[PDB]
């Protein structure tokens, strides 16, 4: 019975369509709460926090958006956060993308589904607070999101449901980010994460 | 020639009964003709499944893996998610208000 | 309680001793006040009563 | 999300004129896109019009 209990905890392909149409896609939030939009204007970047509920190899990041014009050197960055408010660091870098500017689509309010396969997966454990960063140069891209009207928090590990950085150097993300060099924010993009494009990749021990 | 123990007529019957009983508890069907190689093999399979039951219980004991959309504190849960908030209700004199939740 | 009337402030209450909630338990949280009208963020559902 | 015996199906709705029959059907879907098939019929209801 313990062996079967451990196998049920290893099902990755049991996530509801409201969270992402792929079998294994999680959201930072679900598609059913979408309300309005956020935009990636050069010299600023939008940061979305999430907590990994179940350990997984993250292999496919996804979002809904529009604005496949003016862009060169679009980048995704991922970093792993400090568990405590009081610490002067916010988090340590885990992933840099290559330039993904060619992957982008969409020209109207319904947007387009778009995706990024990590050329090697990232191992995230249960309870891990990740931060997803979106960066672009030339024009501005747009992402479906939530007008997430909330008060800033003075005690919890993260000050508000996302953040934004006034970044100077889009070609080079810091190895580390501080509590000080980032600003807490309400309007956040939906960020999706999946194991891979297809059914399978549930672990089943021999 | 040596008299047995625990029901065995001989020490050969005693040891065979002990080994056959352990293997019959692991495999579930009562049987005979087990060896000490079965004893090691089948105890290694239980030990592995039991250790995985321990790891399963550890995962079910994580309190600290709730998304910030449910509350910014790493343990917070709540009766609704923050991304479905709309409008308000007022706690006011003479009429208290009740929120239900399931744990 | 939070010293503003803007659209939100974060309020918190540590129990002097925890309460032992159990899986599948159904709990009710009641809120009471005197001398004013505390406004809580919530949801209006437009939901019918179930019998 | 979790294995269960499905036993009761719910909705919130309105409409009670003209309708001579209502049917709910349940299908088990193929776990892939690129094959020709959507899914296999699990369940056909009796006429649900009384509900």
């Amino acid at each position: 019975r313990g062996g079967f209990a451990w196998d049920i905890l290893g099902i990755q392909n049991n996530k509801k369509p409201k969270s992402g149409l792929y079998k294994s896609e999680r959201g930072n939030f679900d598609l059913d709460t979408l309300n309005s939009t956020v935009s990636v204007a050069p010299g600023t970047s939008i940061i979305a926090f999430d907590v990994i509920e179940q350990s997984m190899p993250i292999g496919l990041i996804t979002w809904i958006g529009w604005g496949t014009s003016g862009i060169t050197e679009f980048y995704i960055n991922v970093y792993r956060c400090v568990d405590d408010r009081s610490d002067p660091e916010l988090g340590e870098l885990i992933h840099q993308s290559e330039n993904i500017a060619g992957l982008l689509a969409g020209s109207a309010s319904p947007g387009a589904n778009m995706a990024y396969e990590l050329t090697t997966p990232i191992e995230a454990v249960a309870g891990d607070l990740l931060a997803y960063e979106f960066i672009a140069v030339g024009g501005t891209h747009t992402m479906r999101g939530r007008d997430f009207n909330l008060p800033d928090n003075d005690g919890a590990p993260i000050g508000n449901v996302g953040a934004t950085r006034s970044l100077s150097t889009p070609s080079l993300p810091p190895a580390t980010l501080d509590k000080a060099d980032v600003t807490w924010t309400d309007n956040v993009p939906r960020v999706g994460i999946a194991v891979d494009t297809g059914t399978g990749s549930d672990h089943h021990d021999p | 020639a040596v008299g047995g123990v625990l029901g065995g007529g001989s020490i050969e019957e005693t040891i065979k009964r002990i080994v056959d009983a352990i293997v019959s508890g692991i495999v579930g069907v009562t049987g005979i003709g087990a060896g000490i190689s079965d004893l090691q093999s089948l105890i290694e399979q239980i030990s592995s499944a039991a250790a995985r039951g321990g790891f399963a219980w550890d995962i079910l004991g994580i309190q600290n893996n709730k998304k910030p959309k449910s509350g910014l504190y790493k343990s917070e849960r709540g009766n609704f998610d923050l991304d479905t908030l709309n409008s308000t209700v007022s706690v006011a004199p003479g009429t208290s208000i009740i929120a239900f939740d399931v744990i």
